[PDB]
């Protein structure tokens, strides 16, 4: 749903780096040099990052009940 | 009979991880100061949620949950505060406590990345790692979400949510001369870290005498406290804990003699 | 010549003496379907694929692959008239989820098509709106490390039902039999499959009225509880009451104390016009060691114990298992086919591009995995020298440690409980 | 009997399965035939 | 031996053969 | 003419223990001395094994004839 | 309702003692110290210190349930030797060990910075 | 009556013991009478009240009246939350209370209601009368003579025997270092005197015939005398109920009552001793040598051009058929015994291809009992498909699949999968291994149903069949079944397979 | 029945059902009957029309020839006739 | 004209344009259209 | 009692006996607001 924080194998934070994620995948920069760049030497934070699904934006495209 | 001379040896300082070695100890003493570096170092984590107003697409424990397992810069803050049930106080003091407030509302078309930067707390000293932020939720057009956190003082025992470590990489004899392992294949098993052999010989030769010494540590710090003071903590506590069971088993001793 | 309703049949490719009809043309084509308008019927009115039913098949002989079959070799059969466009097409809806279902025996892969059904996670985007009784959402879904292709048009990674966890086969404390695992309590604590369950309970009055009699104190002056409060066992959530020709009482309990906090409260106006209210209450599931998890290979397993990141083993680097499984099961339960899926997922997350587990692909085979994990600083077979977590001692066998997609299912100690 | 039942809104997977099932008219259909290739998941 | 001696001397005891109760 | 088996079997253990400790939980007289042990079970196999039980078996012939068994003469393999 | 809370894995409950000590009658000069809501982190160390001690004959922890934060620690002693004394000179030396450690990495924490 | 709940195995639990969750506990209570020297305890128990576990919550006097929750005296029948020594059935089991909320036991003999009686003469009625694959790999592993244990080490394991003497044994290696044995650990475990014989499954036959035949040379024979293990690998048959091994003839000799213990110390201290050495499997367990594969693989092609050239020599059909048969039934059966031995002959080199290292040897030395044909399929070759003891059979006209030719009689068709389960099977080889599959599905899930319904006949049959006080065997109306239980009135859990040793030896 | 061609949501968007409470990746293809969402599974049956040849052991027939036959669901829905001989145990049709 | 090599994308990509054409209810929908139309 | 419509999001006053039925909206499936009591979320 959302991007979990404290990958949960080592408790290394990934909460704050989804969206940085995100705009290196937007660039030329591949996932193995995204994730490298993002500093997930072990590879449970890679697993974390990686396999993440974002359904927030998908939640978010229905209205909300209070205006 | 006796303790032997113990030796630190310090490779890499970082703001973010600690790199050293421990001479001259027994395995026991370097896996018990590893356990402590997971589990009985207190930190202050956000433990009370009330919230006063959640429209977000995601439920309220959920909400609760992510702000209980952010991070907070709690270097010195510890040991000023004490616990609660050690706090004779009520439910909550500064004393025993920080206080945190969320309040934000999305007003405007895009979406409104709520972080752990809009996270405000009274105490200064102890803030969130990031003052990128740790995103809490993210709110659409006319979503709100109002609340306010108490964060108290515990360690990885009572949760995770208290654990200061991100990672702790403990490690001893990296080539096999204890032969704690036996590979079946040894030329196939990559070289360790701290491996001082050569290429061709793949395991160290055995050595009937030795014991293990030379505990490698690289302890990884989540943000919330200094990896140096992680160490320091951890062995402040481990110490404490053995002047409890000493003072406990003196005064059973005593009572029964 | 049959042209009733019915009869089942399936697409696939039509071949020329020796040749395909599909070129690379249709191909090109294909590649970029949109702002082209060249789709799968396209393809079909093109006279390159066609329907064959079950009673055109004993008439046609069909070639498996296109990439060996119409070479030359010994000769078997040179009247190749129709191909497949993929063998692994055969499978269905949950038989697509098996990560190299052919390295698995039939048995366990009809158990995880039963699994799949049961597997918990989000089941729909619009979950939020709509009111389904007995309705699990799991905190975290995350796509396999570990996919087919196939799953790539069930939308799987659009929306999983599982988390990918570091699973390690090891016999650590007897609490991991034949079926149980040992998973970690802080890395639960972290997030494993945390769940919201929600269900909805549904009332009408006729001629019965929504009105709080004179526990009744959460309820509101209309007779139904305001929604965000929470209800503990013996609770009444919802109060009707019926007139008595002094008045009986037909209130709702929390049906044998279900805990929980309730999310929405719906009123509305039925066919007759008579209102009728719908609560949907949310209860938090935190794994406890009753709960029961199946990987994609291996049959359904209650928790064992959860032991916190310290009691865990720990590799070199520091990566306490999530979850440690029984060796011994691997004649009982899971198969090497859940070996070759922590391969290729240790292989994934090392390099980053999420592994492929096409069926039948000859391309992928356990030697070339081993190879891509050698490369990255690991031993080519996945094993991994632990320590002890109690003692600290480096345990004399290396575990199998890899990153593997479990399944939480429905069948809980909380759901049970009441 | 046995047709039209509550849609299985469990899972996705659940949910597609369900939607795309078939029911022997049998209350020996037990074995899986030869000629179900292609046609019906083994 | 003593369970099927049992088993076969209770339905031959009869003086004929005797199926089960079922 | 007493003849039987001179050994006591499971049943009538389990169905003797069974009475005497119903009756000792009922505040039936104790023929043994005490320990500071309190369950009433115990306390019956240990005047079990004390071999004064104040009670006789009756074992049942086919035919319907009885047959007395003082369990002071019923020797006890365990 | 039925999950048990976290504080009570390591905090003590009322009236219950934190350590108590029992003598082994069957074998002399042995002795059991119960420790409530204690990990193997103190009865791994204090079974090491024990072992480093040679006036010891047995020397061991155990944890009789995981769920039961409870650790058994049996000493047995060579005679004119109690195990209370050794327990108690394990723990100081533990202690000391301790605090020798804390003071060298204290001087390699000053010794890497600014140098 | 009760709330049942999922079973979660626990090894640190008594075989006999249960571990019943404490809401669970209190739910259903137990009723104990007042008595002389109980009443404190059920004073304070009282006292606590309801609202706490370890209380009481019902009151019944002398009169009937039942109290809900002060006075307590002689006849008052309690009735108080179950505690630890209680006896529950789901066979009886001691109660103990842990913390969360699952039933647990010990898995050492093969969701569920579970009961608790109330008075006390069934409750001790039942309990006067009332290690499956998991720890076998471990002890085969602990019983080799490579197993060397520090002092620390042996302390630890020596922890885990309750029936421990306290007296640490003298190390088999004193210089240069004290090192024990796991085989001194095992003796330890072993209660009283026992001596037992029991050959090895990896003892050949020949270590008899010729020399060494006792100084064991592949660590042969197991011997065990003094009740100690003197020697030997202790294996499923060494180790699991059988006739004449170390659990039976303990159980046999000195009561199930330190049999039990016995479990119990075996499993404690096995598990404690894996916690060190560690127990695994993976992907290296099924890449046996590049040698053995290529046999593997020259043996099935061998088996392929065999069955070709039965299939050429079909079509020239001289061939005589064997008697009692026709020409498709001989062939199809030359065919199906071609391909098993085959198999067998694959499965065999696989097996001993592990020499001492790979994990699947483990299991497969000690669990023998159905495991083999996994480990030979995982690593050699599936196999050939049947459907209803034959082939697969021809589902369209004249062809199995329509990707292959009208009768084709070949192993790539009929279902015979070639490759093994780590080689990937091909499409054709999938769907013959599903059908397989299917068709075992079938058959276990009628002979589960068949085997319940005879099970339940036969002991409706004889239900009523007794053993009177007379030696004799009756029925319910009192026919002599038989004159003596067993044709010599005696029971037959105390008998043991032995030899006369007189009626086959020549005058 | 949902997403069919007279439903609502035939030819929507992902906005235009992500505006009224609609999942885009929902399949549709069940009914909606008194708020519950019910799916019609495909039962499976004899093909009609066809002639079948079958042999019965405990039957006096040696072989039976059965064809069921409509006329595209106009009226009686179960037409068939059989064609069998009887076992020689002299083939009468 | 010809895709040696090739042939496991071109597959695939045929396989997409198939389900996204289609998709996974497509028989249902489709008998239903014919039952009402 | 203050009470929320469906897809308008207006509150309106709904009482006892009273029909669902927003104001000019058109609307008639509709929800209710948040509770403006205590509650308390441990946020392990
Ligand atoms: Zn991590
Ligand atoms: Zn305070
Ligand atoms: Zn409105």
């Amino acid at each position: 749903m959302i991007i979990p924080v404290r990958c949960f194998t080592c408790g290394k934070i990934v909460g704050n780096k989804w969206e940085a994620y995100l705009g290196l995948l937007q660039a030329e920069y591949t996932e193995g040099d995204a994730l490298d760049a993002l500093g997930l030497k072990r590879y449970c934070c890679r697993r974390m990052l990686l396999a993440h699904v974002d359904l927030i934006e998908k939640l978010l495209n229905y209205a909300p009940l209070e205006k | 009979p006796y303790a032997n001379q113990p030796t630190v040896r310090i490779t890499e300082l970082t703001d973010e991880n600690v790199k050293f070695i421990i001479e001259n100890t027994d395995l026991a003493v370097a896996n018990s100061i590893r356990r402590v570096f997971i589990a009985e170092v207190p930190i202050i984590a956000i433990d009370w949620v009330q919230i006063d107003a959640n429209s977000s697409v995601l439920h309220d424990e959920f909400i609760a949950h992510r702000l209980g397992l952010i991070p907070l810069t709690s270097d010195d803050i510890v040991d000023k505060l004490q616990y609660s049930r050690d706090c004779t106080c009520e439910e909550f003091c500064p004393e025993c406590s920080v206080e945190f407030t969320l309040d934000v509302r999305c007003n405007e078309d895009q979406t409104r990345h709520v972080t752990s930067r809009d996270l405000i707390s009274n105490s200064p000293r102890v803030i969130p790692v990031t003052s990128d932020d740790i995103l809490i939720v993210k709110l659409r057009k006319g979503q709100e979400l109002r609340l306010r956190a108490y964060a108290k003082k515990g360690f990885g025992k009572e949760h995770a949510k208290w654990n200061p470590t991100a990672g702790v990489a403990f490690e001893y004899d990296p080539d096999n001369a204890l032969r704690h392992t036996v590979y079946p294949k040894p030329e196939e098993w990559p070289k360790s870290e701290y491996s001082e052999l050569d290429e061709d010989e793949s395991q160290a030769p055995y050595d009937p005498n030795g014991k293990p010494e030379r505990f490698y540590y690289n302890v990884e710090s989540c943000g919330s406290l200094r990896p140096e003071t992680i160490v320091l903590s951890a062995l402040s506590g481990l110490k404490k804990k053995l002047s409890d069971l000493q003072t406990q088993l003196s005064h059973e001793i005593q009572s029964d003699v | 010549i049959y042209t009733d309703a019915g009869r089942i049949c399936r697409p696939l490719l039509i071949v020329e003496k020796q040749k395909l009809l599909l070129k690379k043309r249709h191909i090109d084509q294909l590649k970029e379907r949109e702002y082209n308008n060249y789709s799968w019927q396209d393809l079909v009115a093109s006279g390159v694929v066609e329907y064959i039913d079950t009673l055109e098949e004993e008439t046609v002989m069909l070639a498996m692959t296109p990439d060996d079959l119409q070479e030359k070799e010994v000769a078997y059969c040179s009247t190749y008239t129709h191909c497949e466009i993929h063998p692994s097409m055969i499978l269905g809806v949950c038989a697509s989820i098996i990560p190299f279902p052919d390295h698995n025996q039939s048995p366990r892969n009809t158990y995880q098509s039963a699994m799949g059904k049961q597997a918990m996670g989000v089941y729909i985007t619009n979950f939020h709106v709509r009111m389904d009784t007995l309705a699990h959402v799991l905190y975290y879904p995350q796509k396999p490390l570990v996919t087919t292709r196939s799953m790539e048009y069930l939308r799987f990674r659009e929306l999983p039902a599982g988390i990918n966890s570091i699973v390690a086969i090891a016999s650590y404390t007897g609490y991991n039999q034949e079926d149980s695992v040992i998973m970690n309590r802080s890395a639960v604590d972290r997030g494993f499959f945390r769940s919201v369950f929600y269900r909805s309970y549904k009332e009408q009055e006729s001629k019965e009225v929504f009105e709080k009699p004179t526990i009744y104190d959460k309820l509101d002056d209309d007779g139904l509880i305001a929604p965000g409060v929470r209800v503990s066992g013996d609770d009444v959530i919802i109060g009707k009451t019926v007139t008595l020709p002094t008045k009986r009482d037909c209130s709702t309990f929390l049906r044998t104390s279900e805990t929980g906090i309730v999310d929405q409260v719906m009123v509305t106006l039925n066919q007759e016009g008579y209102k009728f209210c719908k609560i949907r209450v949310r209860s938090v599931r935190i794994p406890q060691i009753g709960d029961k998890f199946a990987s994609r290979h291996g049959q359904k397993g209650t928790c064992g114990i959860q032991y916190r990141q310290e009691d865990m083993p720990f590799t070199c680097e520091g990566i306490t298992p999530d979850i440690i499984i029984n060796p011994h099961a691997i004649p009982s339960r899971m198969t090497i086919g859940h070996l070759i899926e922590c391969l290729q997922g240790k292989v994934s997350a090392n390099k980053g591009e999420i592994g492929d587990a096409t069926p039948f692909n000859d391309a992928v085979n356990v030697q070339k995995i081993s190879n891509l994990l050698s490369d990255y600083g690991y031993h080519l077979r996945g094993n991994e020298v632990l320590y002890n977590g109690f003692t600290g001692r480096k345990i004399t066998s290396q575990i199998f440690i890899g990153p593997t997609y479990y399944q939480r299912l429905k069948h809980m100690v909380d759901d049970k409980i009441h | 009997a046995g047709v039209s039942q509550v849609l299985n809104r469990l899972t996705f997977a659940s949910t597609l399965s369900h939607l795309r099932r078939l029911n022997s008219p049998i209350g020996k259909p037990r074995q899986l035939h030869n000629t179900l290739w292609g046609m019906v998941c083994p | 031996y003593r369970h099927l001696a049992l088993l076969c001397d209770t339905m031959t005891c009869r003086g004929h053969l005797m199926a089960i109760t079922r | 003419k007493r003849i039987t088996t001179p050994y006591m079997t499971k049943y009538e253990r389990a169905r003797v223990l069974g009475t005497r400790a119903l009756q000792i939980a009922m505040c039936a007289p104790v023929m043994v001395e005490l320990e500071g042990e309190t369950d009433p079970l115990l306390i019956a196999m240990k005047e079990l094994k004390a071999r004064k039980i104040p009670i006789i078996i009756r074992r049942y012939l086919p035919d319907g004839s009885y047959e007395d068994w003082g369990v002071d003469e019923l020797i006890i393999s365990d | 309702m039925n999950a048990p809370p976290a504080f009570e894995s390591f905090l003590l409950f009322e009236g219950e003692k934190k350590i108590t000590i029992n003598k082994d009658t069957k074998v002399p000069n042995a002795c059991l110290f119960t420790i409530n809501k204690e990990d193997h982190t103190l009865g791994n160390i204090i079974k090491s210190q024990l072992l480093k001690d040679p006036q010891v004959l047995f020397a061991g922890y155990k944890v009789p349930h995981p769920l039961e934060h409870k650790i058994i620690i049996r000493v047995q002693t060579t005679p004119d030797y109690s195990p209370q004394e050794a327990f108690t000179n394990a723990i100081t030396d533990l202690i000391s060990e301790l605090s020798l450690l804390e003071e060298r990495f204290r001087v390699a924490i000053k010794d890497k910075q600014e140098g | 009556f009760s709330a049942r709940t999922v079973i979660t195995p626990d090894p640190n639990l008594s075989i006999d013991q249960v571990g019943v969750p404490r809401s669970i506990a209190a739910n259903m209570t137990f009723a104990e009478i007042v008595t002389p020297f109980n009443i404190d305890r059920l004073q304070e128990l009282v006292r606590r009240g309801n609202s706490q576990y370890p209380g009481a919550k019902y009151i019944i006097r002398d009169n009937g009246d039942r109290i809900d929750l002060l006075h307590l005296q002689t006849g008052y029948k309690v009735e108080r939350h179950m505690c630890d020594g209680d006896i529950v059935i789901f066979m009886g089991h001691r109660v103990r209370i842990l913390p969360w909320s699952t039933f647990r036991l010990n898995l050492s003999v093969t969701e569920m209601n579970l009961h608790l009686p109330q008075s006390l003469e069934t409750r001790a009625e039942i309990q006067e009368l009332a290690i499956v694959q998991d720890t076998l790999t471990a002890v085969r592993k602990f019983t080799k003579r490579d197993v060397f244990l520090e002092r620390g080490e042996v302390m630890n394991l020596l922890m885990f025997l309750s029936t421990w003497d306290g007296k640490v044994p003298q190390p088999a290696i004193l210089k240069p270092r004290p090192l024990w044995t796991g085989k001194q650990i095992f003796s330890l475990i072993i209660p009283g005197h026992i001596n037992c014989i029991r050959t090895h499954s990896t003892h050949p036959d020949d270590e008899d015939s010729g020399p060494y035949k006792h100084i064991s040379p592949g660590d042969t024979k197991v011997v065990v005398e003094n009740g100690e293990l003197i020697m030997g690998i202790l294996c499923k048959k060494s180790l699991g109920t059988s006739a004449g091994s170390l659990v039976h003839i303990s159980y046999l000799e000195m009561g199930h009552d330190i049999t039990r213990l016995f479990y119990s110390n075996i499993q404690t201290v096995i598990n404690n001793w894996l916690l060190i050495e560690g127990h695994t499997i993976g992907i290296g367990d099924s890449i046996a040598d590049s040698k053995t594969y290529q046999d593997i693989q020259n043996t099935i092609k061998k088996a392929k051009q065999d069955v070709i050239e039965v299939i050429e020599k079909a079509h020239n059909n001289e061939l005589e058929p064997t008697p009692g048969n026709t020409l498709r039934q001989t062939f199809e059966n030359q065919v199906n015994r071609i391909l098993n031995d085959a198999r067998d002959k694959t499965g065999s080199s696989a097996q001993k291809s592990l020499s001492e290292y790979n994990n699947f040897k483990s299991m497969v030395v000690s669990g023998a009992k159905g495991s083999k044909i996994n480990i030979s399929q995982v690593i050699a070759v599936v196999g050939q498909q049947n459907v209803e003891g034959k082939r697969i059979p021809f589902g369209f006209k004249h062809r199995t699949l329509p990707h292959f030719i009208k009768d084709d009689y070949g192993p790539e068709s009929r279902g015979f999968v070639e490759n093994s389960y780590l080689a990937g099977l091909t499409p054709t080889e999938f769907f013959f291994h599903a059908m397989g599959g299917r068709e075992g599905l079938i058959d276990t899930a009628v002979k589960t149903a068949e085997t319940g319904y005879i099970q339940r006949r036969l002991i409706k049959s004889m239900e009523s069949v007794m053993v009177k006080y007379d030696a004799t065997v009756r029925n319910s109306i009192n026919q002599v079944v038989q004159l003596r239980y067993g044709e010599d009135g005696l029971a037959g859990e105390s008998v043991e397979f032995q030899n006369l040793a007189t009626l086959k030896p020549s005058n | 029945m949902l997403r069919s061609t007279y439903c609502l949501l035939n030819g929507l968007t992902d906005r235009d059902l992500c505006e009224l409470n609609e999942c885009p990746l929902d399949p549709g293809g069940y009914f909606i009957i008194n708020g519950s969402e019910k799916v019609l599974i495909a039962q499976e049956k004899m093909a009609t029309n066809t002639v079948y040849v079958f042999a019965k052991k405990d039957s006096k027939y040696a072989y039976t020839g059965e064809c069921r036959s409509c006329l595209e669901n106009s009226s009686r829905p179960t037409s068939t006739i059989w064609v069998s001989m009887l076992a020689r145990g002299g083939q009468r049709i | 004209e010809i895709t040696p090599d090739l042939w496991q994308e071109a597959c695939w990509i045929v396989i997409s344009s198939y389900f996204d054409e289609k998709g996974l209810v497509r028989q249902q929908l489709d008998s239903f259209d014919e039952f009402i139309q | 009692m203050i009470y929320i419509c469906g897809e308008c999001h207006t509150e309106n006053e709904i009482k006892s006996r009273d029909p669902i039925r927003c104001r000019e909206c058109g609307y008639r499936i509709m929800y209710k607001k948040r509770t403006k009591r205590l509650v308390v979320f441990d946020a392990r």
